[PDB]
């Protein structure tokens, strides 16, 4: 009796063991793609572009009278300038008129990769769409996908369903 | 079979409380008869006509403990589980009626 | 998949028992999920269950104690509780959440399921046609079990059906004269009960095929009515997308129950019986029906909804409801166990309703359903006669009524007696149904026609 | 004052369409029952709806009328009046190779027409019985079986044209009880099949009952089946 | 023409901007568009109960206002489908999409449209006729078995203009065109009637001929009748389903409705297998039994909402066949399921309740359900006649028949099946508990079975009363214990067992209980009462004689009858045809008759 | 005359249920009238339930099924329903809400009456005397009928109620030492039913004088709330203006209450016992009590209403409130149908309140009033032996108890028993009455003088 339920426990823990090492695995994946999105948004020909639409999908979230868009100090020259070219477009797609305001008083922590948050105008409904929420964000329904691409796919599934 | 089949009410909640106290009244009451015919019995040992009358006693007395008496208590139990039903429904109609009298009150305001 | 940002809310309007409602919100979708922060970091979760206008109303499943109205900080998630589901979840133990507790990672999903499902299409549904052998005589005789089958054990608090279900975990195989992975969502329990499964899982030496979800009576009661879901929502994942023969045991169903009929009277919904929703019924067959074999694929999913029946009455709701849906039960009695019978079943109660196809010739022994049949009635027969003889005494009893007598003792002693580890097949089984049966002269056989009795009587 | 008459059990539009309807019903039974008009006595006992009919009328004109009261709008009246004729129309439909006489015709006219309920009446199960027969052989192979059964189909149809169904003649009660037996026999079971239609032909006082009844063509197959059955 | 979802309850959804809407009027609620029916209007917001899972609808999602009512599509192909609540083909989704799970939203035609129908015309109509409401105008050879008649809509009349020749046509094509006035109307072989709205007949008429029933109880004792109207309220195990399904397998009906409204999934299942492998003969030829059958699956695990259309759904097909002259027997397996979506559905309504929970107006759904059934004479020149029998199973709570829908239902229908749950225990099937059962059809058979049998009204009387004196003798039996009863009583009461044992219970999954032909039951039946009648006279002969024949005389003496007796249901009538079973019954007869002669 | 013109609305509020809510109405009218036309032109009618404002709520009596909340067109009649009747409305078939459904013009207002009755003043009422004759010997010897008087028939579903309402109908009388006009109002009757008493009425040669309004189970439930009200309103027309007697049958006055019941929740009414209005008292007591006979007239109504016992129970609110307002009742039971008896009635809980005065020398016979009470003691009494012969055998019974026995099942045989197509007449009943008496020795007669019994007894 005891060498089987001793087997049993090492076989168990040997399992949990290499599932910790993979999802250490994926860990590691998730940590290199944040370098590699704050290597891009370094590049301000493309950053610029990528708050372009950051900003205006907040702002079609909303769909809010006021705005306050919030940032890192570092980044407020290209987040004036989304907006700028948001707001535009904005009153074109929903044909309302929204007043859009920067918050200079209050940033963004230092640390953030990049990207704006959005706040109503009394600050109770906001939408985060910073480089770091959207990665989870895609990351966590992208997985299955990773799961596949890294380990191979499980031979024994054999629907979709 | 299982139940007197009384429709659960509070007349029958009062019946059925009454005919357990009847029937637990003759159990008792026939068990003395019994015991009184076992002394007068075991003491002679118009001998079999004793043992005809404890068998026929203790007979009745079997059937009043397991089968009439259960009975009743399953008939009486069963009332008062229904009953507690038809207070439920009614305390359900009754909140409602005071959240939609509190409704009302709102949107005359 | 959902690539827009996902919206926080600080406009909690009100808080009312478990429901907490919020107003100024975009478009709120109905049976979505909200996960939340207290004022203090806590972290919990809730599913709107009503949406109207730009009000929400959502339900806590850790709670609303704490929960505040200026400070609280909810965000919607934009779709239904979909869970993370792989097929190396066999080896694993999980909470009442879907969270890991095994000190393992979380899930690395294969792919993400709705835990409500879907109703499996009726036209492309396969009816049961395989027994499995439970190696109980009180169940492979009377109460055939089918693959696919739903068979709950009926019991009572304080009666071993823990370790009933914990023996069919180990000794539950084929007839076909097969390693079945199990799913066991212990819910509404404490930890001595968890334990004892864990333990004998790994004791079996088959902890490699068994998935733990565990919800003990310390945790939330609104957890404890999602755990069966996540339970068969991954039993789903296995036995129809990945082929493989999945048992899940739910354990107490009642603590299913009562978590559902707390929740119908915080939303004042109309009772039915005992206070329970009069949904009940709906919502159980949402769980139960999730069984059985789907054609052209080769899982199954077969179901074992233990449950404890409030003071013994077999009439009471969850075993009533229980009782409308699934396939028959086992049933296990006070009567039994108070005389230190092992497994405590009781046949006369209890019927499997595959059990007329899944026997005879083809499948055990042609003389199968004759011998269930006439066993029925000698048993129930002989309680007929303990409850004459009761009264009457045994001088009032005739040679034909002695038989039932010794029928029903020499019965309960051989048939259903049989220990923790006593694994018996199907065909010793019968064999000791005819052991029985020879107490009664041909004439008395009533319920097995001559051309069967002529061939296995004599021997 | 007239919200929901709900007349007998219909609304009132669709209670006289149900009239309409019955009134052309009955002057197209009577015209594929007769063709040529012979039955002089029939067509009077209709005179009042046909009078509605076999003339340029349109629908709506014929709705009027009935809602006028300018015509037979007692419905529940109609339709019997219409059932004795309908039961009379697939009567001469069932047997179409043998034309009954025009005076047996308004025979079983008057004594279906004084029946006091057609419909559950000895008449309705007879024409049950040979629809059934007659039917089934609308669409069926020239085997052992149906070609012993067209024969006794054939003479079944020519006894009717002869004496109707008025009578209980033992020639057509025979006939019913052996064409339905044979009809309900299994297919398969051919060893049944000859040794029934044999003690038919040879319990007929005919030495050839088949004699007219049937064309030469159906007498050499209904033979040659015989004749191979009896060859081994 | 669309409105917007306001609010979500579960299976009930409030929308805005609906003020033009109608009540029980069909919508389209969200992006896929799911099925629903407006219940309540308030201003311009619209209460629509939706017979899909709201989940994931969300406020602002489109509602599509459609002007037609719930409906159901009727014509050829329904016989051997089967559909789900709200008529969409379970067979045609399973093609198409290719899962095995239902899909929410799905728009798929009732009734396929790339069949051509083999179609003849009446040969009686010409362009000039005219043709009323019911008139049929052609037949549609769906199978062998059932003619499928081709019938002009109720509210509907004119001219004919046009009749498609012979020939084939599918459900898209033109078979009849009529004018009225000016308006012309076009017509396929698929008409659509509200399912809420009653069928129009000529008369609705006595029912005056048996219901075949193949079991021995529910049939000698208790007799149903085409066009009636039968519960059946057992408790769960009782069996109420298997009676249901044996009387789908072996009866005397031309087409079968069975509607699984709240049932569990296997049973559907359990009726697309076996069924198949049935057999009918028809004229010397064998075929399945599915080509005469249809039916509905509504499974537990479905939508709430949708057991209430499923229910009317089933009945309005089969008033659809009885307008064709065709003998109509459905049976919806639950009507406790489709009173429990009420109480849910009127619970998210906040409407008030009545008994238990349940609405006020229960009583009127099943009120108007239950009549719809009834032996009638058809609307339509053709003068047809057809019938839609009711057996539906009821789930009282525990087994106690006093909740409202088994109140209610006893009120309503005219035969009473009650199953008791302590039979079905002891496996006394069918669990029929003989004593508190009731046909009100006993009287209008009487006619029947004087016509056809004469001997059986008095076999069924006298086992009537051998039963009622077995219950009156057991009440007390079980306080005295056997010792104050008298030959008389002993005969009755073991006569009474034989009856209860071998007569009244049957094993319906054996292949000589599976079927029970009625000679069979009544022959059987008189050999038991000519027992009992010999046996009661050979005591009250001689119990004051020199020697009194009790039961223990007779019964060693005649034990091998007693044994016979007991055996005469093992007769197969498949293997054993009728010959062979009346002469053995005669046999019995015989033995017992010269046993008496010997033992007297 | 009303000679101004109507005013029609489009101003739906909304709908629901049965009920029909309408705003911007000028000065409505309580329980005034509203024709509906639908989208489709279909036209119904609903009566005011209330009014407040510019609101008001309409009942729908065809159905509300098709009204939509923009088109519907909303007709106010100015007035109250008064009903056109006719004294030529006899030989007429109409439906539940008095139009013709045989197919004959529409009812001549002869004149008009407000079907809420008109109250009749106490000082002015005739006391009944008169017996009727009703052939059965269980009315007629016990529980007689006075005309005038108010008995509904009591039953439960299944139970032969509607043949003992027929059987009085065609066997109706006085007892001598010229006939009634039937006024029928079918509330939810099936037309099994329907056919039965159609039936039966003009095979009998009846329809003469006979009036009826059906409304069948399958029509509309909220038109049967008026349905009674109708009937009624003729029966009072014909007997205190036509100098007719009326003997009005009402089929069910539970589906009835159902009605009230449907219309009550509908308006979120605060209910009573059962889930019923708390003013069902009223509503019957003002259907019930228009019978009897009024100062000037020769005509008179005399009420037999039918109620079906939910769950063969005798305290449901609906009987129970029926038991307060009626002359007693005849209750027809289970237990003595189960038996093959008919008229199944028992005689010990049924009661005629007007039988003390309608019998005895001048009426019906000098010992009519002793006898029905010695027969109904010794009924009353055989119970109580037969419930303890149940417990203790028939072999514990004294002498006296066996007379009592006897007398039971002799009473139920020979007196209760009749047939459906026989009448006996009030001395026939008797003169059986006293051979069932004679079954006991005269001294247990305790409750016949000893004057009656020496006249009677040893004939
Ligand atoms: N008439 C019958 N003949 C034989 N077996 C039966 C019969 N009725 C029920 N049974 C057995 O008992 C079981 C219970 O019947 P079922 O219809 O499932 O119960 P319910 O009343 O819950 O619908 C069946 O599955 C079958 O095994």
């Amino acid at each position: 009796q005891q060498k089987k339920i001793q087997m049993s426990n090492l076989m168990n823990q040997a399992r949990l063991k290499v599932l910790r090492a993979r999802d250490d695995l994926i860990t590691d994946l998730l940590n290199e793609a944040k370098q590699r999105l704050s290597k891009v948004v370094k590049d301000t020909t493309r950053y610029q572009v990528l708050l372009d639409g950051l900003v205006l999908q907040g702002l079609y979230q909303l769909l809010e009278p006021r705005m306050i868009v919030r940032c890192r100090k570092q980044d407020f020259p290209l987040v004036k300038a989304a907006v700028q070219k948001a707001i535009p477009m904005y009153k074109i797609a929903t044909k309302k008129d929204v007043d859009v305001q920067i918050d200079l008083e209050a940033y963004l922590p230092e640390d953030i990769a990049g990207g704006v948050e959005i706040y109503n105008g009394d600050r109770k409904i906001k939408v985060s769409n910073t480089l770091e929420s959207r990665l989870d964000l895609i990351a966590q329904q992208m997985m299955p996908e990773v799961r596949g691409a890294l380990f191979g796919a499980n031979a024994n599934r054999k629907f979709l369903d | 079979k299982d139940r007197i089949e009384i429709f659960p009410s509070r007349m029958a909640q009062t019946i059925m409380k009454a005919r357990l106290k009847g029937a637990q009244t003759g159990r008792n009451l026939l068990k003395k008869k019994s015991d009184a015919l076992t002394l007068r019995f075991r003491q002679i040992l118009s001998f079999v006509t004793l043992d005809e009358a404890i068998k026929i006693t203790n007979r009745r007395v079997n059937a009043i403990e397991h089968v009439i008496i259960p009975r009743i208590e399953r008939t009486l139990a069963y009332i008062i589980t229904e009953l507690d039903e038809r207070e439920r429904e009614e305390f359900y109609r009754l909140k409602k009626i005071q959240e939609k009298k509190k409704i009302i009150k709102e949107k005359s305001e | 998949y959902l690539s827009q940002p996902r919206l926080t809310y600080k406009t909690v309007s009100g808080v009312n028992g478990p429901l907490v409602i919020l107003d100024h919100v975009k478009f709120p979708r109905y049976a979505e999920i909200v996960h939340l922060t207290l004022p203090d970091g806590t972290k919990r979760s809730g599913q709107v269950l009503e949406v109207s206008g730009s009000k929400a109303v959502v339900q806590v499943f850790e709670g609303t104690s704490g929960i505040d109205a200026k400070k609280t900080s909810c965000e919607f998630t934009g779709d239904i509780l979909r869970t993370p589901v792989s097929e190396d979840m066999l080896g694993r133990v999980f909470n009442g959440s879907g969270k890991p507790i095994d000190r393992g990672p979380v899930v690395l999903a294969e792919d993400f399921l709705d835990i409500m499902g879907q109703p499996i299409n009726p036209q492309c549904r396969i009816y049961p046609e395989e027994m499995i052998q439970t190696g109980i005589s009180a169940i492979d005789g009377m109460n055939s079990i089918a693959r696919g089958q739903k068979i709950p054990i009926f019991s009572a608090a304080g009666l071993p059906h823990n370790e009933i279900a914990a023996q069919i975990c180990r000794q539950a195989g084929l007839v076909k004269k097969e390693n079945f992975a199990i799913v066991f969502a212990a819910m509404g329990v404490n930890m001595e009960t968890a334990r004892f499964f864990k333990s004998d899982f790994e004791e079996n030496g088959s902890m490699d095929n068994v998935c733990l979800f565990l919800n003990l009576a310390n945790d939330p009661t609104i957890e404890r009515i999602i755990t069966p879901r996540l339970a068969l929502t991954t039993a789903e994942f296995l036995a129809y997308q990945c082929e493989k023969h999945v048992l899940v045991i739910l354990t107490d169903m009642s603590s299913y129950a009562e978590a559902l009929r707390e929740v119908s009277a915080a939303r004042e919904e109309v009772p039915g019986r005992r206070g329970f929703p009069g949904y009940m019924y709906t919502d159980l067959a949402t769980i139960y029906e999730r069984a059985g074999r789907v054609e052209g694929r080769n899982g199954s999913i077969t179901q074992i909804p233990i449950l404890t029946m409030p003071n013994d009455d077999i009439t009471h709701p969850i075993p009533d409801l229980t009782g409308y849906i699934t396939e028959g039960q086992i049933y296990v009695d006070r009567q039994l166990h108070n005389r230190q019978i092992y497994p405590p079943i009781n046949v006369l109660p209890s019927l499997s309703r595959l059990m007329k196809s899944a026997i005879g010739e083809g499948m055990t022994r042609k003389d199968h359903a004759d011998v269930s049949n006439q066993l029925y009635a000698c048993y129930a027969i002989g309680k007929d006669v303990q409850a004459m003889k009761a009264v009457v005494g045994e001088e009032a009893l005739t040679s034909d009524d002695l038989l039932y007598l010794e029928f029903l003792q020499k019965f309960e002693k051989n048939f259903i007696t049989q220990g923790p580890y006593e694994n018996r097949t199907v065909y010793e089984t019968l064999d000791i149904g005819w052991q029985l049966l020879r107490i009664f002269p041909k004439e008395m056989l009533k319920r097995i026609p001559q051309s069967t009795l002529s061939e296995f009587y004599p021997r | 004052i007239k919200v929901g008459i709900k007349m007998g059990g219909l609304t009132s539009e669709q209670y006289h369409s149900q009239v309409v309807g019955k009134i052309g019903y009955i002057a197209r039974c009577m015209q594929t029952i007769d063709p040529e008009n012979n039955l002089k006595k029939i067509r009077e006992d209709y005179q009042d709806v046909l009078i509605w009919a076999e003339k340029n009328y349109r629908f709506e004109e014929i709705l009027e009328a009935s809602k006028s009261g300018k015509c037979p709008n007692d419905l529940d009246a109609l339709s019997r009046r219409s059932l004795i004729l309908q039961e009379l129309l697939r009567l001469v439909s069932s047997i179409s190779p043998f034309k009954m006489k025009l005076d047996l015709i308004e025979s079983q006219y008057e004594k279906m027409k004084q029946h006091v309920n057609l419909w559950k009446s000895d008449y309705h199960v007879k024409l049950n019985q040979l629809n059934q027969l007659t039917d089934y052989l609308k669409n069926a192979a020239p085997t052992p079986k149906n070609n012993f059964l067209r024969a006794m189909t054939s003479v079944l149809q020519m006894q009717i044209a002869q004496y109707g169904i008025t009578e209980d003649n033992e020639g057509i009660n025979q006939l019913f009880k052996l064409g339905l037996h044979l009809l309900a026999m299994a297919n398969e079971k051919i060893d049944e099949q000859y040794h029934l239609f044999k003690g038919y032909v040879k319990d007929q006082p005919e030495e050839s009952p088949f004699e007219g009844i049937l064309p030469a063509e159906d007498q050499k197959i209904l033979v040659k089946t015989m004749i191979d059955y009896a060859m081994p | 023409t669309f409105g917007y979802v306001h609010g979500v309850s579960g299976p009930v959804v409030t929308a805005c901007d609906m003020a033009g809407a109608a009540m029980y009027e069909l919508v389209r609620v969200g992006h896929s568009e799911l099925v629903g029916e407006i219940i309540r209007l308030e201003g311009d917001m619209a209460t629509i109960q939706v017979y899909e899972e709201t989940s994931g609808v969300s406020v602002g999602d489109p509602v599509l206002r459609t002007g037609k009512p719930l409906s159901v599509e009727l014509g050829p192909g329904i016989m051997g489908a089967i559909f789900d609540g709200i008529q969409r083909p379970l067979s045609d989704i399973s093609s198409q999409t290719q899962s095995i799970y239902i899909p929410r939203g799905v728009n798929v035609s009732a009734l396929s449209r790339d069949i051509k129908w083999e179609f003849i015309p009446s040969k009686n109509l010409r362009v000039g006729s005219h043709i009323t409401g019911g008139d049929i105008y052609g037949i549609v050879n769906e199978n062998s078995l059932i003619k499928h008649k081709i019938m002009l809509p109720p509210r509907s009349r004119g001219s004919v203009t046009y009749i498609a020749p012979p020939g084939n046509y599918d459900a898209s094509d033109v078979v009849l065109e009529l004018e009225f006035e000016g308006v012309k109307e076009k017509l396929s072989m698929v008409q659509v009637w509200p399912v809420r709205q009653v069928r129009p007949v000529t008369e609705k008429l006595p029912a005056n001929h048996p219901l075949l029933t193949g079991q021995r109880v529910l049939d000698a004792l208790f007799p149903c009748v085409q066009g009636g109207t039968t519960a059946i309220p057992g408790a769960f195990g009782c069996g109420k389903t298997v009676i249901s399904q044996s009387l789908s397998k072996y009866s005397n009906s031309d087409v079968i409705i069975y509607v699984g409204c709240g049932e569990r999934g296997n049973e559907m299942s359990e009726v697309l297998r076996d069924f198949p492998e049935l057999t009918m003969e028809v004229d010397g030829k064998v075929e399945s039994i599915m080509k005469r059958t249809a039916l509905v699956a509504n499974t537990s695990n479905m939508p709430v909402a949708a057991r209430e259309a499923s229910i009317y759904t089933g009945i309005t097909l089969s008033e659809y066949f009885r307008d064709m002259g065709y003998h109509v027997s459905m049976m919806a397996d639950s009507t406790s399921r489709w009173a429990e979506a009420l109480r849910e559905i009127s619970g998210r309504l906040a409407e008030m309740p009545a008994d238990s929970g349940y609405p006020a107006y229960l009583g009127a759904r099943l009120a108007s359900f239950y009549e719809r059934a009834g032996r009638v004479k058809c609307l339509g020149n053709p003068e047809r006649e057809g019938s839609v029998s009711i057996v539906g199973a009821v789930s009282p709570p525990g087994g106690d028949f006093s909740d409202p829908v088994t109140s209610a239902t006893l009120g309503i229908v005219q035969v009473f099946w009650g199953l008791d749950k302590k039979l079905a225990q002891r496996k006394h099937f069918p669990s029929v508990n003989w004593l508190i059962s009731y046909s009100k059809y006993m009287r209008a058979l009487d006619e029947y079975y004087d016509k056809h049998f004469t001997e059986f009204v008095p076999l069924r009387t006298k086992a009537k009363e051998i039963l009622q004196e077995e219950e009156d003798l057991a009440e007390i039996v079980q306080l005295v214990g056997k010792a104050s009863l008298a030959e008389t009583d002993k005969i009755t009461l073991e006569v009474a067992k034989l009856i209860k044992d071998d007569f009244l219970q049957q094993n319906g999954y054996t292949p000589y209980d599976r079927f029970c032909p009625f000679y069979k039951t009544v022959g059987m039946l008189s050999n038991m009462i000519s027992f009992y009648d010999m046996a009661r006279r050979a005591v009250e002969t001689t119990a004051q004689s020199d020697n009194k024949i009790t039961w223990s005389i007779i019964r060693e003496h005649m034990g091998e009858i007693l044994y016979k007796l007991s055996s005469m249901k093992f007769k197969d009538p498949v293997k054993d045809g009728e010959a062979k079973i009346k002469a053995d019954y005669a046999q019995l007869l015989e033995d017992m008759q010269n046993a008496f002669r010997s033992l007297e």
